[PDB]
């Protein structure tokens, strides 16, 4: 098991990121913290939406 | 390669990376599938890589499991461009 990762977005305190892998069907929100902001959230989607990924394939992670 | 026409950071800090992330959301593998409160960690190896520890909780199995895995950058480590091998 091995494959491509790129940081694709990130931003200025390295606290928020959007990475994907060797395609498009292959897209993470990484965070330092476990929830996030609705306009966070809304930034991360529009940037992968941008870029020709299909924001419809998020699945969001149970975290606490 | 990185997918044709995304973006890539061209400015990477890889020692800022370092550290525990939260996976907020994923596209779902069969490699992920099921597992929650996932987390990735990074520490820069020696040689110039990173060392990647996956962690999650599986509620099916009732356990945290973790995959373990050596990165190395495909270009100058100012690219944030990868790849990952897990063992």
């Amino acid at each position: 098991f091995y494959g491509g990762y790129n940081v694709i977005a990130l931003d200025r305190e390295y606290r928020h990121a959007l990475v994907c892998g060797p395609d498009r069907d292959y897209l993470w929100i990484l965070s330092r913290t476990p929830t996030i902001s609705d306009e966070v959230k809304q930034e991360m989607l529009a940037v992968a939406t941008r870029e020709g990924f299909d924001v419809s394939k998020f699945i969001w992670v149970q975290q606490p | 390669t990185p997918p044709r026409g995304v973006t890539v950071v061209n400015n990477f800090d890889a020692k800022r990376y370092l550290g525990t992330w939260y996976e907020i959301a994923r596209f779902d593998h069969r490699f992920e599938r099921g597992l929650e409160k996932v987390t990735a960690t990074y520490s820069l190896r020696d040689d110039g890589g990173l060392n990647v520890i996956n962690k999650g909780y599986n509620p099916d199995r009732g356990m945290w499991q973790q995959s373990e895995g050596k990165a190395y950058f495909t270009g100058a480590p100012t690219r944030a461009a990868l790849k990952v091998s897990f063992f």
